[PDB]
RNA sequence: UCUACCCAUGUCCAGGGUGAAGUUCAGGUAACACUGAAUGGAGGCCCGAACCCACGCACGUUGAAAAGUGCGGGGAUGAGGU
RNA sequence: AUGAGUAGCGAAAGAGGGGUGAGAAUCCCCUCCACCGAAUGCCUAAGGUUUCCUGAGGAAGGCUCGUCCGCUCAGGGUUAGU
RNA sequence: AAGGAACUCGGCAAAAUGACCCCGUAACUUCGGGAGAAGGGGUGCUCUGUUAGGAGAGAGCCGCAGUGAAUAGGCCCAGGCGACUGUUUAGCAAAAACACAGGUCUCUGCGAAGCCGUAAGGCGAAGUAUAGGGGCUGACGCCUGCGCAACGAUCUGGGCACUGUCUCAACGAGAGACUCGGUGAAAUUAUAGUACCUGUGAAGAUGCAGGUUACCCGCGACAGGACGGAAAGACCCCGUGGAGCUUUACUGCAGCC
RNA sequence: UGGCACCCGGCUCAUCGCAUCCUGGGGCUUAGUCGGUCCCAAGGGUUGGGCUGUUCGCCCAUUAAAGCGGUACGCGAGCUGGGUUCAGAACGUCGUGAGACAGUUCGGUCCCUAUCCGUCGCGGGCGCAGGAAAUUUGAGAGGAGCUGUCCUUAGUACGAGAGGACCGGGAUGGACGCACCGCUGGUGUACCAGUUGUUCUGCCAAGGGCAUCGCUGGGUAGCUAUGUGCGGACGG
RNA sequence: GAUGAUCAGGUUGAUAGGUCUGAGGUGGAAGUGUGGCGACACAUGGAGCUGACAGAUACUAAUCGAUCGAGGACUUAAC
């Protein structure tokens, strides 16, 4: 349950170590999100020199999170971290490789690019 | 960005304009480090029909030779110019000179119309974090203005009399709501003049790195015990020390301003 | 749910163990109805203990029993007579051990009180 | 809190007594005036 | 808060309709007793309904 | 007999730290002042109980109390408390 | 008189069995349990002036009850050359 | 649970560090400090073992957790103000206000100068210009204004730790509330059989006019009204009402010449 | 010894008007995509922060939209000096002395057991032409009423082209509401284990008391949301 | 469920407690053997313990009795 003034890290190869949210898109008064929601953040740490800098406004996708999702079986899934991809608005990957394992739920909303980079999806 | 802009500084503009039309005079306190981007063309625009001396404070801290060339192109541009140090008086006995030249005009129109000649009424503006206060306090000899080390230490406009021969107008530092270059901004940033608390540090350190490495190679080389010039800034961060990954940038900008390095300007 | 008697779990265990060794030895007391009825449960487990009889029974019923000298002739304590001419003699009578038999109230407080004994 | 009177049987005598009193001429006074009145207790 | 004013005797006296006692349960006499409660022991001599006890 | 100041006589302050002057050996010297080592126990010095105050919050405000209680806080060998 | 049989009954662990008695949660005895213990221990100041001990009592006072009391009646009790 | 200041004037409140040893410690400085700076590591039990003389080293054995419960410092940056320790409005203000060590001006030759008293008589002092009264400032280093080293329940701003401050509340314990037995007050009170809406009215209606609703009596809760109750009020005039205060308003008695 | 006009912000709860911010229905002026303007309509909805005295204020990011107003600032016997607003202090400006201005700053005490009318719940009487037990009709009243994306229609209407409707179908979200504990979690003080200090059951082993439930790791029933199911669809 | 009230029962009966089987929770009981110098490990044994949840079983309590509660008004039309 990411919401506002929560800390997330980056799991790609962009520059951006760790980012900030700002808002929650996607409802008039939405205070939630969950695995596969997209998000507004700001960047808190990374690199003098680098494709991203610090200060910087970019919108990102959720992967991993402390309580994950209910799948249609009954089935549970859950990470120990939260962590996110920096996006462009056409849903591709800012960044060339994906670290760490990936839920699948990104799959079925059209987010085919990062779970084909993905190294392992569970 | 920068966007520092807080509601007694929208108040000053007002009362300024309320009392337009007491002043006789105006200085207009420029830093020297950066004499173009500290002007204020928002206060400007309220200033009009009424003489004016620009005034290039901190002298001590910028390089002679660049701040006497812009005294030149001020002069030459079409406004009278000079160069002080506040906190040592070093310009500050040839003002009054200049302004009993300059307002003897209606000084003269005054005595011939049948009265005695009167106090000169001068009004001091400019962007905070300049010598706004330490100036008056030196000029009247008597430290009845408060001054501190950071921006935005008075807050509200003061009236003081000097003898019977000025009449001072003090006020807070004045920015435009919005900035438009962002070099402006930096430069201000680091000179000061910003709550420091609403901006991006390491930012100002990249500019202020990549600048010294532009123009003072030497300056860099020496720095503080290590000469070394490579391409990023991690290398000279962590010269002496988990030791603070970024926090050193506040280091690089905490010697800067208090002139660690020799004499400098931006221009 | 249990009730509450009106004050805190430790005084409460304290309260249980006092009476339900002062009934073993005098085998009928007279307290007030709504404590009488909260007591009934926890006699009628310790004389199921004294009848299972194993050691490992005997030291169980140890922990709520307190040192008292019941019988005085003799020498033997409340674990003693629990265990030795109770369980003899509900041998064969399986469920409950104990009658509530209600009476008036009292001048103090005009709480209801009542008699508990064995069967 | 110390409230004001912390009794003391030696003061007592020495400030409010008889022989205080009659030592200096208003205390005389006081002690014909309350002879006068009638009443029972006088001085201290 | 303080009562605006003082109220009169009918309403005082229509407020009390409901303060009263109730008329006790009332059964036979245990063991020759006298009169004893329902479901209790006899006065005389702890008897139920003949059953003396205590 | 409460509180302000003064006078004469008594009395109280669990424990633990830091280590001034002075002294001795002594690189240094021709010996210093300065190195270190040992000894030494100064201070309106430090941490902190009894004792004395009264900075924060909460309760109480026809109160247990016509200035209190609970948890934190300041001084605690002195221009001290009694 | 109304407010009204309303607010309150002033920090805290008691349970059972015997006894007296017209009347017992509250008085006496016994056994367990529980709290203080740098005192909620003992001894002796200022101060109080019969409150101390024994036998009787149930009007009034004990924020309830009372066969009990620092309450009401009768008696008794305080010994210094150190 | 997830998040971790998003609350708010403000991290107010609560949460977090804390004990014994062993390593390691910055800028600055009045060279004494800062400093327990900041940061790391180890604590249980058994044998070796009169352990050398009470070790230390070694080997081992358990739990999620070894100062296993109670009591023991939260830390780091930047600006004002005051040098420091101390003292103040008992009962609203503990501070930047008072005092303070140092500096400076002025009077005084001894029955001193000043004070208390009508006077006698005293303090100053049994002391004598390196000593006493009365003013002004207020450490010590740099000028005739500039330095914050050390201290602070001081005023402003920032960053870590940490959390029910909150997004958004949910359970649990105790003392009240509630029922029963005993005892049992107070502020207030013109008499009342005491609805609502649009109007009227000294101008803000349970009581007046027109209409609409409403069987009699209680118990547990909320606080919109009775311009609700108590400090006559939590404040604007006026007292040709007082007191206090200042004289180029007068007139008296003090002292001195 | 001039001239001539006027007579407190925040919290918790809401309710009403339309002079309509969004959504619905229309003329229009506007290829469509759109946009502008003017009518009819009050049912519902109408946001989180950083600097800031929120001002004669700046910015960030969302949403279909971030409407204007009345109700003794709507609302202190419901809550907050947080502005206003006192006795202690610094600087100031004016003044011939008793003082004048607040021009800036730091610190700084009010309470209330609900009598009546009102609202929200729960009972006791009697009435209703014979006494009772069930099941009911419905004069009346209250609740709910919100919207976004995506696929088809088919790039079809159009538009030389680029570019593009659309309300008939079909899915799926946001916010709000009503239920419930089968799942994921929370609490769970008479449930189960580990462990420190001290004291007690004559001692060893077994146990009890006290230390916030002594402290730690779990946790059944019940109560619960952050969990699960459903709703606002039309239609006359 | 604040108290009244409502609902399930009153000996042709499963309303409550107890007892016996279960379901969940915890996690290998006491005693006795064996191995080790000792702290400890292994076996007997998914052991022992178990508030509120289920199914059986009258073992203990829901005995007595008391109180209340109708005989259907009048007129006119269709019998
Ligand atoms: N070196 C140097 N420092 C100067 C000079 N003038 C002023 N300063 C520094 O600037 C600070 C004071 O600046 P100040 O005049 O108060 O700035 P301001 O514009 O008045 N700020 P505000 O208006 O908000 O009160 C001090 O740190 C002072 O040392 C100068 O000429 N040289």
């Amino acid at each position: 349950m990411i919401q506002q003034e929560t800390r997330l890290k980056v799991a790609d190869n962009s520059g951006a170590r760790e980012v900030l949210t700002i808002k929650v898109l996607g409802g008039s008064g939405r205070k939630t999100a969950n695995i596969g929601d997209v998000i507004v953040c700001t960047v808190k740490q990374a690199t003098p020199g680098g494709v991203v800098k610090k200060g910087e406004v970019v919108k990102a996708v959720i992967v991993r999170t402390k309580s994950g999702a209910r799948r249609s079986d009954g089935s549970y899934i859950s990470f120990d971290e939260n962590a996110c991809v920096i996006i462009r608005d056409d849903k591709s990957p800012r960044g060339t490789r994906i670290f760490g394992p990936v839920a699948r739920e990104l799959r079925e909303n059209n987010f085919m690019k990062i779970v084909s980079l993905a190294p392992e999806v569970i | 960005t920068i966007q520092w802009f807080p509601g007694h500084m929208a108040k000053a503009r007002r009362e300024v304009t309320e009392k337009l039309k007491l002043i006789d005079i105006v200085y207009e306190l420029v830093d020297a480090r950066i004499p173009m981007s500290s002007r204020n063309p928002m206060i400007e625009d309220i200033l009009k029909n009424k003489p004016r001396i620009m005034l290039l404070n901190k002298a001590d801290k910028a390089d002679a030779a660049v701040t006497q060339q812009w005294k030149e192109h001020f002069e030459n541009q079409g406004i009278r110019s000079l160069s002080i140090n506040s906190v040592n008086g070093q310009g500050l006995n040839q003002i009054v000179p200049a302004s009993k030249e300059i307002l003897q005009e209606k000084f003269d129109r005054m005595r011939a119309k049948g009265v005695k000649p009167r106090a000169i009424r001068a009004l001091i503006i400019g962007i905070p974090n300049v010598g706004k206060s330490t100036l008056i306090n030196r000029l009247a000899k008597k430290n009845i203005a408060k001054t501190g080390d950071r921006p935005g230490i008075t807050t509200s406009q003061q009236w003081v009399k000097v003898g019977k021969e000025l009449e001072l107008l003090d006020t807070p530092g004045i920015l435009w709501p919005k900035f438009e270059d962002e070099l402006v901004g930096l430069r201000l940033a680091v000179t000061g003049a910003i709550k420091d608390s609403i901006i991006n540090l390491q930012d100002v350190a990249v500019f202020g790195l990549r600048f010294l490495e532009e123009h003072y190679p030497e300056r860099l080389k020496e720095r503080y015990g290590l000469d070394e010039i490579p391409e990023d800034i991690a290398e000279l961060f962590d010269a002496i020390g988990l030791i603070n990954y970024d926090k050193t940038t506040e280091v690089i900008i905490r010697d800067i301003r208090t002139e660690k390095f020799g004499r400098l300007s931006f221009e | 749910s249990y009730r509450k008697l009106g004050r805190t779990s430790a005084q409460r265990k304290a309260m249980l163990r006092d009476l339900t060794t002062d009934l073993i030895i005098n085998e009928r007391i007279e307290t007030t109805e709504t404590r009488a009825k909260e007591l009934r449960s926890v006699v009628e487990k310790m004389i199921t203990l004294g009848k299972r009889g194993d050691l490992h029974a005997r030291r169980q019923a140890a922990a709520y029993i307190r040192n008292e000298v019941a019988n005085e002739e003799n020498n033997q304590d409340a674990l003693q007579k629990l265990f030795s001419d109770i369980a003899t003699r509900y041998e064969e009578r399986q469920g409950g051990y104990t009658r509530i038999m209600k009476l008036g109230p009292r001048r103090g407080d005009g709480a209801p009180m009542a008699i508990i004994e064995l069967v | 809190m110390k409230r004001t009177f912390q009794p003391n049987n030696r003061k007592r005598s020495k400030v409010h007594g008889f022989r205080s009193r009659m030592s200096s001429k208003n205390g005389r006074l006081v002690l014909a005036r309350r002879r006068r009145k009638g009443r029972k207790v006088l001085s201290a | 808060a303080v009562p605006f004013r003082r109220t009169s005797k009918m309403k005082k006296r229509l407020r009390r309709t409901h303060f009263k006692l109730n008329v006790p349960g009332m059964t036979e006499c245990p063991s020759c007793g006298e009169m004893k409660l329902s479901h209790r022991v006899c006065k005389a001599c702890g008897s139920y309904n003949g059953k003396d006890i205590n």
